[PDB]
This record gives C-alpha cells, sequence and structure tokens, in this order.
C-alpha cells in the first residue's frame, strides 16, 4: 500500500505560494529524514531541499531565496512551501526519503503545482482523413490555444485506443499551448467507422468532443 | 553548489548489450558513499535501483551493478533487458557545514534499436472551421518510423518557409519502437488564402518523400 501521500498541489497563479504536504501512513515522519524533489514536464529531476529526521533544514541554491520546508510530528507530515511563483516552478513535486547511502528509500506518488497567468479553454479542429487514400488512413484533432497544460485526448470515450497517438504538446509563439492527437485506422472504415475525439481541459473544466469526417 | 555531470545524455542498444552509463563530480569530495543511481519510466515516479554506490537493493535484477571511484560512480547493467528501456538518474548527498543538498544528474534515455522504418507521410489542410478564425495550421504527420532523426521542410507555391512551424515527437511505441513526428505551420488566413499548392518534405538519409495539396481540391 501507499504509505506517502503529497497533497495541495493545484494551479496557483504567478508570484503565489505553493504549499504542498507530504504525509506518512503506516511508520513516523520523526523518525526519518525527507527530501522535496520536482520534475517540469519533459525535463529531469530537480532537488529543492531536505529535512533531516532531527530537524534542521537545507536548501539548494535556488530553492534558498524562496522555499521552506517544516513538519509537524503530531499529523506525521512535512510541509513545502515556496513563494514568488514563475513559469519555470510549474513542476510535479515528490517528498521522499532519497537513502542514497542507506537502505531505506521511500518516494510519494508526487502531485502538480501549475503556475498559470490565465485559464483558457482549448479550440479543437478536425484532421480530415486522406481522400486520397483501400490501405490505411490518418485522421485526428488540432488541440489549439488552450493554457495551461494539460489536456487530456481519448478517442470514441476509450474504445478506440490502437494506433493512437498524442503528441506532447508545445509552446506557441502567442503563450498558448497547442498538440495534436493522431490515428490510423483502414481506409474501408471510413464511411461505417465513426470516429470522435474527447479533448478534456480540467483547468478550464471544457470538454470538447469532436466528430472527424472525410472530406 | 555541485555537478553530476552524466553521459551520455542519451544511447540506443540492443537486447543483450552491455551499458555503461557514467556520473562525475565537477569537484572532488574525494570519497563519497551516498551516491545512488535511480531509473525512471516514462510517466512513472523514479524508482531506486542502486544505492551506496553498489549496494543492490533487494527485488532489483543483479544485471544492475554499481562501481565507484572516488568522483566518478558508473552503471552497469550487463545484460540488457526489454524493461531497462528508461531514463536513468544518478543522485549524490554532499554537504560541508551550513551547506548540505543533494545533486541528481542530467538524465540518460536509453533507447532500444532496431530495423529502420519509413514514416507513413500525411498532410492535413487547416479546417474551414479554422479560417473563420483567422488563422490556418497545416499539419504534417510522420507515423512510426526509425531514426527519430528526420528533416521536415515546409514548402509555400515552391517558397521554403521557415521559422513558422513547430515539431512535436512521441516517445518509443513499446510494441514496435517507433516513433511519430507532427509538424504544424501557422498562416494566417490572407496568407493562406493566396496561395495554393502546400508541401511537407521528409528527409531521411538518401530518401526525400513529399506529400502535397492544392488548396481548393478534393
Amino acid at each position: 500500500e501507499v504509505q506517502l501521500v503529497e497533497s495541495g498541489g493545484g494551479l496557483v497563479q504567478p508570484g503565489g505560494s505553493l504549499r504542498l504536504s507530504c504525509t506518512a501512513s503506516g511508520f513516523s515522519i520523526d523518525s526519518y529524514g525527507f527530501s522535496w524533489v520536482r520534475q517540469a514536464p519533459g525535463k529531469g529531476l530537480e532537488h529543492i531541499g531536505y529535512l533531516t529526521a532531527g530537524g534542521r533544514a537545507f536548501y539548494a541554491s535556488w530553492a534558498k531565496s524562496r522555499s521552506t520546508i517544516t513538519r509537524n510530528t503530531n499529523e506525521n507530515t512535512v510541509t513545502l512551501k515556496m513563494n514568488s511563483l514563475r513559469a519555470e516552478d510549474t513542476a510535479v513535486y515528490y517528498c521522499a526519503k532519497l537513502g542514497t547511502g542507506s537502505r531505506f528509500a521511500i518516494w510519494g506518488q508526487g502531485t502538480l503545482v501549475t503556475v498559470f497567468n490565465q485559464i483558457k479553454g482549448p479550440s479543437v479542429f478536425p484532421l480530415a482523413p486522406s481522400s486520397k487514400s483501400g490501405g490505411t488512413a490518418a485522421l485526428g484533432c488540432l488541440v489549439k490555444d488552450y493554457f495551461p497544460e494539460p489536456v487530456t485526448v481519448s478517442w470514441n470515450s476509450g474504445a478506440l485506443t490502437s494506433g493512437v497517438h498524442t503528441f506532447p504538446a508545445v509552446l506557441q509563439s502567442s503563450g498558448l499551448y497547442s498538440l495534436s492527437s493522431v490515428v490510423t485506422v483502414p481506409s474501408s472504415s471510413l464511411g461505417t467507422q465513426t470516429y470522435i475525439c474527447n479533448v478534456n481541459h480540467k483547468p478550464s473544466n471544457t470538454k470538447v468532443d469532436k466528430k472527424v469526417e472525410p472530406k | 553548489d555541485i555537478q553530476m555531470t552524466q553521459s551520455p545524455s542519451s544511447l540506443s542498444a540492443s537486447v543483450g548489450d552491455r551499458v555503461t552509463i557514467t556520473c562525475r563530480a565537477s569537484q572532488s569530495v574525494w570519497r563519497n558513499k551516498n551516491v545512488a543511481w535511480y531509473q525512471q519510466k516514462p510517466g512513472k515516479a523514479p524508482k531506486r535501483l542502486i544505492y551506496a554506490i553498489a549496494s543492490l537493493y533487494s527485488g532489483v535484477p543483479s544485471r544492475f551493478s554499481g562501481s565507484g571511484s572516488g568522483t566518478d560512480f558508473t552503471l552497469t547493467i550487463s545484460s540488457l533487458q526489454p524493461e531497462d528501456f528508461a531514463t536513468y538518474y544518478c543522485v549524490g548527498h554532499y554537504g560541508s557545514e551550513n551547506d548540505a543538498y543533494y545533486a541528481f544528474g542530467q538524465g540518460t534515455k536509453v533507447e532500444i534499436k532496431r530495423t529502420v522504418a519509413a514514416p507513413s507521410v500525411f498532410i492535413f489542410p487547416p479546417s474551414d472551421e479554422q479560417l473563420k478564425s483567422g488563422t490556418a495550421s497545416v499539419v504534417c504527420l510522420l507515423n512510426n518510423f526509425y531514426p527519430r532523426e528526420a528533416k521536415v521542410s515546409w514548402y509555400v507555391d515552391n517558397a521554403l518557409q521557415s521559422g513558422n512551424s513547430q515539431e512535436s515527437v512521441t516517445e518509443q511505441d513499446s510494441k514496435d519502437s517507433t516513433y511519430s513526428l507532427s509538424s504544424t505551420l501557422t498562416l494566417s488566413k490572407a496568407d493562406y488564402e493566396k496561395h495554393k499548392v502546400y508541401a511537407c518534405e521528409v528527409t531521411q538519409g538518401t530518401t526525400s518523400v513529399t506529400k502535397s495539396f492544392n488548396r481548393g481540391e478534393c
């Protein structure tokens, strides 16, 4: 069972303060030291700081100016707090006993902190199948001009999963994200099978379903 | 405060190969025992494999072997396996007096070799619904190919474009070990309606494949 749980994630406007709290179940947080580590989308692992099993907290260079790690033995929790948030602070935040030189190492499942300057739902346009296709055709959806990440894309409410490619979103010069989800299907089905992409954008509570018809 | 410089930033090796990932210390802490090796699979949390330079954690396959030299720590996978293709990070704890911190490596993406495969190239004109919004995205798809290195060029009425396109690539498919790539050309409605021929050129080595459409023809 999961014994290290991160809470308090969510969206935060720039300059605001994330307040994440690691929680242990089945043992004690006073008995071991714990680190906070973050991972930006598509980036490596970055150390923030850690708190000794005693009670002294150490921070890294970037996190020194802004971060703060405390704990509370009464609730079996250690808590990270940053401030002066910005775009590069959007990451998944883990607490973990790194255990680089001891036997016990335990990680959390992580939690997402999203820094946003706006909340814009996506526009979904079709990627119509090729008319020049008895072989395999390509079709898909263009998820354009949304913020912040992420959007999830499924096909026919999950029924169609094979051959689906949902690309990583790119940041456009407008400062909005854009991605495509594509699927390859047999050409003979283009008059028989209906194809609908389901784009969910939880930050803006928008779900867009789009039917992708030939021509 | 210190730097765990990893190498190589990425590598490709088939099953059974002997992979060697290295990790240096920028400075010199002379002898550090608290170096670990972590593994992270796409969309998964990091998983520890080696702690204390060489101690193999219980449950970890013995093909993973940790090796030390004071400053340069080396992860060695003797016989590569299908579940061993992921990103590996070295981490080390360092501290003096009023300083203490962990330092991760840049990572090492371990990818699996396969037979070269040419992409199925598809080109998608902008939808009429988008044109009403004043912008036209043209999308080019390169589906299920290997290797990832390819040059995708856009021609509008045979004039090579530049500065108005963005690319995106998936990870290796866990089944066929292939990549898929998309190139999105962004034009204004006015520019899109001025020109007729839209082309996507995909270049891999000695082969170039161009897929085109004429604006307004089915």
